[PDB]
């Protein structure tokens, strides 16, 4: 009946299929897409008549419909990436090593060496520690066997001060642009000592990723209207600015194709308003630190939790339970919310470092966190 | 009318900033509106927050020709007033205004997953399409002086005007 | 009169089928689905034994009988399959399983460093054999007649037991073993005998022969645009086309070419439905 204008907002899914298979896997959400756009790009096969006319076309066919889109992400996380690098996850951990050697033949002043470069570990490993170095000349071949490094033929040590500085998160070695003892054409060995660390990368390739990509409408003006296309090819569009003021984005293309000769290119749903779920069984959680710092072993700091309904009222009498990540107490663990609809914890840890807390509600709705550190 | 049953719920989305909400801060019958200037009737009762509309006469983007659909940019000059601490000044106002940032931000407030936190208050039952709000000011008044802390908030509140049904 | 109309315009869609013929024979076995043809053409050249009169005129054609037209074609299939390949291969699709095959024991002689050698080569496995395993290799000087005798192959008089590394690499799936070109063991006027497990591989095969393939090609059209028409040779000669590229960038595609014929004096060579 009236005439449905619309302003558009909606979240994009994407179904990444298993290689070589239309075997779903999962819709993945993701995240804010400030644009959404689909383009048809269209050729028709014209006939024209030759018996009668000038040019009279007679006859006109589409040949091709290249239904389609682009669309860009302003979240950017592992998933979203391999799908723009056209690679996958590579969730690994490496792996714990003591006394382990490398040898960089020529070293250059002025330049970083990354530790642990191969095939294992191809960006390097992080977390080093111990590390110490000798230096030998660069036009003879060094080994590094068994034993440490001190023992090499004509290598010796290389104290750091004035030669270099060492990255050992990073595993960074800078050979300092002054160093007097690493001038000329020498070549360092290196010792040094790995932490275990589960170390996350996206590894580029160059296969194409199909799924099935759906965007639900969030249309604040207008009727709601969910597109489903069963099966696209997702390519990454434009440049992914990894460096400027703005936000990054990475803009991706996809390109519809049938899933079967049974189903087509793209669904739209027509979506009727159905009834709202009840506000008051809903919840919303939200918790904040008093402070991020407190001496360890010591009083430790409160956090608060604040418990809603889908009204922003706030919830008396509902039952939450605290968790950390390591070495941190919390008292009480459980707690009912008052009449304000907070609670309050304590939290305090033995040893020094970083920690986190988090509280859960019947029904498991969150997992909210905020950040703790204990000196 | 439309924009006046927009005011009424934002005012009393606002006055529910109640302790007993989980707020540090008690609104309830004081999100004033229409007012241009609050008295000393006003002020012994502070905190105090008053939603006033902007000045200017803008022209909104029409869905149509003849000019009768249009999606509306409309200001609304949120400011509020709390007693200051006089060593610092302007503290007790960014509090103020952090609860009712907060506040606001649940109507239009998304989950990381994309659905609405609050979604009976989301964009007010469907009455407001957008919530923009503003860099807010907190600042002493440029001339004068007040142990009475001021913050400005605008928000532009983006709806859908039929004027058929104004 | 004419000028309203209604031409049949039509874009050419359609699957194409041939029921191979048994040998000797014009015994039809099934229609077989190519799969996609992108291209189907029917040519057909002729020749007219032209008469032309001496009585009158210079040159007075008179007579104009027809005495051969060879309808035929041209196709194009992209779906590479066994069958499609033992049609453009005049050959046969074997279907076999290598026989499992336990300190099975083979010679190579002489060898050269940087070269691969295929395991099983036999005129039973004459593409060797896949899915080996328990593989080792003994060296020999190239001159003696060494030979596979019963027992382990490390019996053997004048051998040595070679180890792979820097020796040699073997690819057990396939059955290939990799003569490192910096071996130094295998350097030389040297032979080697390997003792290797075959698994019961379930394998099939191509042979291309060189037998003419007749049979009945069939068009059944699914034209997006105008009339459907069905197009069938009762009889045609299947032979290939042109180059089977197997590397490239684009899609492989192999190329037939078919010669209607006349199954029997009594049917005719092409019938369009």
């Amino acid at each position: 009946y009236q005439n449905n204008y619309v302003v558009g907002r909606g979240t994009v899914y994407f179904d990444r299929f298993q290689d070589g298979t239309n075997r779903k896997t999962g819709e993945m959400y993701f995240g804010n897409t400030p644009e959404f756009t689909i383009n048809t790009d269209s050729e028709t096969l014209d006939h024209y008549s030759s018996d009668h006319g000038m040019r009279v076309m007679d006859a006109s066919v589409l040949l091709e419909a290249s239904q389609g889109g682009t669309f860009t992400c302003d979240n950017i996380n592992a998933d979203n990436l391999a799908l723009w690098f056209l690679g996958e996850v590579s969730n690994t951990t490496q792996t714990q090593q003591t006394d382990a050697k490398e040898v960089f033949n020529p070293i250059m002043r002025g330049r970083y060496y990354q530790l642990g470069t191969t095939d294992d570990n191809p960006t390097g490993v992080r977390g080093v520690t111990n590390f110490q170095m000798v230096k030998a000349d660069a036009s003879i071949a060094i080994s590094v066997g068994s034993g440490d490094i001190t023992s090499i033929v004509g290598a010796t040590v290389v104290n750091p001060a004035g030669n270099y500085e060492i990255d050992l998160e990073a595993g960074r070695i800078y050979i300092e642009p002054d160093s007097t003892d690493l001038s000329g054409n020498v070549q360092i060995a290196v010792q040094y000592d790995v932490d275990a660390q589960k170390r996350t990368l996206v590894i580029g390739k160059s296969n194409m990723v199909y799924g099935a990509l759906r965007m639900i409408s969030d249309n604040p003006v207008g009727l709601n209207k969910n597109y489903y296309f069963p099966k696209v090819s997702i390519a990454p569009d434009g440049d992914y600015a990894l460096k400027g003021d703005d936000w990054q984005v990475m803009s991706f293309t996809f390109k519809a194709m049938q899933l079967n000769n049974i189903t087509q290119r793209v669904y739209i749903d027509i979506v009727e308003a159905a009834a709202a779920v009840d506000p008051t069984a809903q919840r919303t959680i939200e918790i904040t630190p008093a402070s991020t710092t407190a001496t360890t072993g010591g009083a430790g700091v409160v956090c608060t939790v604040t418990v809603r309904d889908g009204t922003g009222t706030a919830v008396q009498g509902d039952a939450v339970t605290f968790t950390t990540v390591a070495g941190a107490t919390v008292t009480p663990n459980s707690a009912t919310t008052g009449a304000t609809g907070t609670a309050t914890t304590t939290v305090n840890r033995a040893a020094a470092g970083t920690a986190t807390v988090t509280a859960t509600l019947a029904n498991g709705k969150a997992a909210t966190t905020g950040t703790i550190t204990f000196s | 009318s439309q924009r006046l049953d927009i005011l009424k719920a934002l005012t009393a989305h606002l006055e529910q900033i109640t302790i007993a909400n989980g707020y540090a801060y008690d609104l309830k019958g004081k999100v004033y509106r229409g007012r241009d200037r609050f008295g000393a009737d006003f002020t012994s009762r502070l905190p105090i927050v008053s939603i006033l509309e902007a000045k200017a006469t803008d022209y909104g983007s029409f869905a149509n020709e003849e000019q009768t659909v249009r999606m509306d940019d409309w200001v609304l000059l949120v400011q509020g007033w709390v007693k200051d601490d006089p060593r610092n000044p302007t503290d007790p106002a960014y509090e103020l205004l952090a609860e009712v940032e907060k506040r606001l931000a649940m109507l239009v407030a998304k989950d990381e997953q994309g659905q609405p936190m609050y979604p009976a208050l989301y964009r007010l039952g469907g009455k407001i399409a957008k919530l923009t709000l503003a860099q807010p000011v907190v600042r002493p008044p440029e001339d004068g002086l007040s142990d009475t802390a001021f913050f400005f908030l605008p928000v532009r509140v983006g709806l859908k005007v039929d004027i058929r049904n104004p | 009169m004419n000028d309203n109309y209604q031409n049949n315009y039509v874009v050419g869609r359609g699957t194409v089928y041939f029921d191979r013929f048994q040998d000797g024979t014009n015994r039809k076995t099934g229609e077989m689905y190519f799969g996609n043809t992108p291209e189907f053409t029917i040519n057909t050249d002729s020749e007219t034994l032209d008469h032309y009169s001496s009585d009158h005129g210079m040159r007075v054609m008179d007579a104009s009988v027809l005495l051969e037209a060879s309808q035929g074609g041209t196709f194009t299939c992209d779906n590479i399959n066994a069958d499609n390949l033992a049609l453009w291969f005049l050959g046969e699709v074997s279907n076999t399983t290598q026989t499992q095959q336990t300190d099975a024991k083979e010679v190579f002689n002489p060898i050269m460093r940087g070269r691969y050698y295929q395991l099983g080569t036999t005129d039973d496995n004459p593409t060797g054999v896949r899915g080996v395993t328990n593989f080792q290799m003994v060296k020999a000087d190239a001159s003696i007649a060494i030979s596979v005798g019963s027992g382990d192959i490390t019996s053997i008089v004048g051998a040595t037991v070679v180890n792979p590394a820097g020796n040699y690499e073997i690819d057990l799936e396939a059955g290939r073993i990799y003569i490192e070109p910096d071996s130094t063991d295998l350097s030389g006027n040297v032979q080697i005998a390997v003792q290797y497990d075959v698994d019961a591989q379930k394998r099939t095969l191509v042979i291309g022969k060189s037998n003419m393939v007749y049979g009945a090609l069939r068009m059944i059209s699914d034209n997006p645009v105008g009339l459907n028409k069905n197009y069938y040779f009762p009889k045609v000669s299947i032979a290939p086309d042109g180059d089977y590229a197997l590397k490239g960038d684009d899609w492989q595609v192999m190329s037939f070419t078919f010669k209607a014929m006349q199954l029997n004096n009594i049917t005719q060579r092409v019938y369009i439905d």
